[PDB]
RNA sequence: GAAGGCCGGGGGCUAGAAGGCGAUCAGACACCACCGUAUUCCCGGCCGUAAACGGUGCCGCCCCGCGGCCGGCGCGCGCGUCCCGCCGGCCGCCCAGGGAAACCGGGAGGCUCCGGGCUCUGGGGGGAGUAUGGCCGCAAGGCUGAAACUUGAAGGCAUUG
RNA sequence: GCGCUGCUGCAGUUGAAACGCCCGUAGUUGGCCCCCCGCCGCCACGAGGAAACGGGAGCGCUCCAGGCAGGCCCGUUGGAC
């Protein structure tokens, strides 16, 4: 059965953009879903999307610029101490320059650098380079 | 290694077939396996056909053929060239 | 007697026209000549290396026919690296074929920093891996003064290549030189075709070439 | 734009006529499929097509560089004419593989154009272009594969009145642009040239 | 355009990004190409010997589809219709 | 839960383990010819194994294109069991991609750029599916399942002779 | 060494390895949605509780392995954390 939708969305959107199209469609209209999308958004990967009701799930449209290389989830979310990140970093970004790690807090949704500032941790959704 | 992706016969969709029999050695093939010719034949061959029509004392009488189905097993329709053995290449060939 | 061009390219480069092979790599032409490359390079900076040569057996009527096969590989330390291969029944020609197929196809190797900007580029962009055969590499960057952490077979590629910092890891049947030095090579051939955020400015072509 | 002329002529030379296949990648230039099967094209689609192709074309300064391969015996006339016209380099009958690439090859040469009449038939020349850097530009029928193809003409490539239009408009608009023959007078040269005459 | 501590840029040289996937085209593919279209006259006929240039890179020309893009690249940068 | 096999009753034409007999052979108690018991068929009940094979676990998402067949539905017309589609199923070829390769491509793809959920199995070759225990079974046997000792290769796909 | 015990991070068509198939309990896993209430997990901070070892600030046992010294006009000289 349907579990993890933020994967699928993901996967859909690489095996979309590998062949260069422009637009594509997701089932789930997941918060989450919408909150990994929007930090794309601001950080330029995906520009627009749309969410389409319809009482039953409701549908949601995005736009595609190249740029993204790679994206993914962490299925069973773990627990990231404040201090312990470099290792993860070092493990799944390619260098430490770019890339972009997402954990969800007690503060909100937001990027690894972020966190860092803050001197806070909690549990790690995806990635994204 | 696997030579032929049918598995060197005919079965979509099922586990078992009904069998036959060889008509030259009697053994026993599963009928989706086994090698089929239709042929069509007259009883006089054609060289006395020609005497037989005029001995024959009807008008207009046609001379009667004879309908059968032969079935071959593996071995034996390469014995009797039936089938050739073909190159590499050439086994996915699929015309008469 | 004298290198006459036999095509355009090789013209134009015996003219001077053309003024660096940057000015080559960046449209992506193929190279035939090894005239081209002196040229650049006229006073022989590339370097060279006779990494293998294996005798090779071909089951005959008679008894056996041998053969000999080699690797080689050229470069400048700086930024260029080149692997190529030849196969003849004498040693030194096979050496001398592999020379000219290792020259005839080069590539640029990007580099980039650890963290901390200073100086000149010391280690790879990012991560890069490649494949040949059964075996895999991955190249890491590092932090300055880590030397080259790999075999002395590869580490002698990235040296030619011009790097001075760098993890590594393989795995698969390493054993087989051939595979190993292709697959550091694909992954380095790599480096210059992976987008990066700082490369997403978007620039207008250019009508001239 | 599109003129009676143009388009008279196109339907009296069936080349708005395709074949029963269809592929994906060709159903915008379809307008309906006839009873039987057979294929319709859109004329102003074509006509738009040669237009943008003979842009493309003009925009090469040596005329002498841009090739043309046509192993159909029906096109040699045609694209001898189109050569002849135009200044450009013939290859026509067999293509030897390495005419590209084999600078031993007693015919090299490295052109910056090529120009085709079908690929099931010169698409061993489409591979050999791909190995050089090469952009494309071909006639296609109704149901084509295009596989390195950048630009492709809709129309029918098997009757001989099909294909000597085809070229002679294509020679056409070309010099028009190039500024030898104004748009108002019709140009000299006769289609009838193009095609193959038996005997 | 990778800068030091300083700003100055020290990447070799800046590859070509193809116009349709904005993806790098490499040293060695082979593949890519890049056209040329010509501008024309108000009164027609003539071109003006500026032409706005592309580039595809060699996937999405084997994958196919070079054509419709081509058309929306014009159109989005021509009125061509 | 195939076939074979077993217990108790029926029935008894074909073929046919065992057995016998004639050839062939150096020998031939085997291949070939002939006769022929159990069995093969029915009822009730045990056994619980097969190359029981797609040698590919179940659920779920995305995915180049072409074509055939089966069932149901709908659309259009010039009404033909026409052609244009939808669902589900059985198949063939194949671009990318993957792989040691043969090859897969309705995945063996989206994986060293290496994290959708559940279950089971394997860790060089022999000894050995053996010994000793336990359970099931009328029995034949099935499930579970070692060690000592020995050994430097055994294997897979492909190339030339 | 060993990604030959594999959580990170193995393999399971052909090399060793998918139970003959179905049902099914413990077990594991479970679509979307409510803007602020209580509870569990979770993250951060804090208290409290032995030193040595380990990390680590300072001190030229002639250096060092070490030790917590030592100088004159020493933070209340210091031995912090
Ligand atoms: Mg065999
Ligand atoms: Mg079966
Ligand atoms: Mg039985
Ligand atoms: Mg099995
Ligand atoms: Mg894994
Ligand atoms: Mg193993
Ligand atoms: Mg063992
Ligand atoms: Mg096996
Ligand atoms: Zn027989």
């Amino acid at each position: 059965v349907r579990i993890n939708v933020l994967r699928d969305a993901l996967k859909s959107i690489c095996n979309a953009q590998r062949i260069g199209k422009k637009q594509v469609i997701v089932r789930p209209s997941s918060k989450v879903i919408i909150e990994f999308l929007q930090l794309m958004q601001k950080n330029g990967y995906i520009s627009d999307f749309a969410v389409v009701d319809n009482h039953r799930s409701n549908r949601i449209v995005v736009n595609l610029i190249g740029r993204l290389n790679k994206a993914g989830v962490i299925s069973p979310r773990f627990d990231i101490p404040a201090n312990d990140i470099e290792k993860w970093v070092v493990n799944l970004l390619p260098s430490r320059l770019f890339g972009h790690i997402i954990l969800t807090t007690s503060q909100g949704i937001m990027d690894h650098i972020e966190a860092q500032h803050r001197q806070i941790g909690g549990k790690v959704i995806g990635y994204f380079y | 290694p696997v030579k032929r992706r049918n598995n060197g016969r005919s079965k979509y969709n099922c586990g078992h077939t009904n069998i036959v029999r060889c008509q030259n050695c009697h053994r026993c093939v599963p009928k989706d396996k086994v090698i089929k010719r239709f042929t069509i034949r007259n009883i006089v061959d054609n060289t006395i056909a020609d005497d037989v029509l005029n001995a024959c004392v009807i008008q207009g009488f046609a001379i009667p053929k004879l309908y059968n189905k032969v079935q071959y097993c593996v071995s034996c329709s390469i014995h009797n060239h039936i089938v050739r053995v073909r190159s590499r290449e050439d086994r996915k060939i699929r015309t008469p | 007697e004298e290198w006459h061009p036999s095509t355009k390219l090789g013209r134009l480069v015996k003219a001077g026209k053309i003024e660096s092979l940057y000015d080559i790599f960046k449209y992506s032409l193929p190279i035939k000549e090894t005239e081209i490359i002196d040229y650049f390079f006229p006073k022989s900076e590339l370097a060279e290396e006779v990494c293998n040569i294996m005798s090779v057996q071909k089951q005959t009527t008679a008894g056996q026919r041998t053969r000999f096969r080699a690797h080689v590989i050229v470069g400048n330390r700086d930024g260029f690296i080149g692997y190529g291969a030849g196969v003849s029944k004498e040693v030194a020609n096979a050496i001398k074929k592999a020379a000219k197929n290792a020259r005839l196809n080069i590539v640029p190797v990007r580099r980039g920093f650890w963290g901390g900007k200073l100086g000149d580029p010391h280690t790879v962009s990012s991560k890069l891996s490649g494949k040949c055969g059964s075996v895999r590499v991955r190249l890491i960057p590092a932090p300055r003064g880590a030397g080259i952490v790999a075999s002395p077979t590869v580490a002698k590629v990235l040296e030619f290549a011009g790097v001075s910092d760098v993890f590594t890891r393989q795995s698969g049947h390493s054993r087989t030189l051939m595979n190993s030095v292709g697959a550091v090579y694909n992954a380095l051939k790599s480096s210059y075709s992976i987008l990066t955020p700082d490369l997403w400015k978007k620039e207008q072509l250019d009508h001239v070439q | 734009q599109l003129k009676e002329a143009d388009v008279k002529k196109m339907l009296v030379a069936t080349t708005h006529l395709g074949v029963r296949n269809i592929d994906r990648r060709m159903q915008f230039y379809i307008f309906d499929r006839q009873k039987d099967g057979t294929f319709v094209f859109n004329l102003q689609k074509v006509w738009a097509k040669i237009v943008f192709a003979a842009r493309i074309l003009v925009t090469i300064d040596d005329p002498a560089e841009i090739a043309v391969v046509a192993n159909r015996p029906d096109a040699q006339r045609a694209i001898l004419k189109f050569c002849k016209y135009t200044h450009a380099t013939a290859f026509p009958g067999r293509f030897i593989p390495g005419n590209f690439t084999n600078r031993m090859n007693p015919n090299y040469c490295e052109p910056r154009l090529l120009l085709v009449n079908d690929p099931v038939v010169d698409r061993q020349a489409i591979l050999e272009a791909s190995y050089v850097n090469i952009p494309t530009i071909s006639l296609c029928n109704s149901d084509a594969n295009l596989k390195f193809i950048d630009v492709a003409i809709p129309c029918n490539n098997k009757t001989p009145m099909s294909i000597g239009l085809i070229y002679w408009l294509l020679a056409r608009e070309v010099l028009r642009l190039k500024g030898s023959i104004s748009r108002t007078e019709e140009w000299d040269v006769k289609p009838d040239l193009f095609v193959a005459l038996p005997e | 355009g990778m800068k030091n501590s300083s700003g100055v840029v020290v990447d070799a040289y800046i590859p070509r990004k193809c116009s349709a996937t904005n993806r790098l085209i490499g040293p060695k593919d082979h593949a890519a190409v890049q056209l040329s279209v010509a501008r024309v006259n108000d009164k027609g006929k003539m071109i003006e010997n500026n032409y706005v240039t592309f580039a595809f890179c060699g996937a999405i020309r084997s994958r196919g589809g070079v054509d419709s893009a081509f058309m929306l690249l014009a159109q989005e940068h021509g009125l061509m219709e």
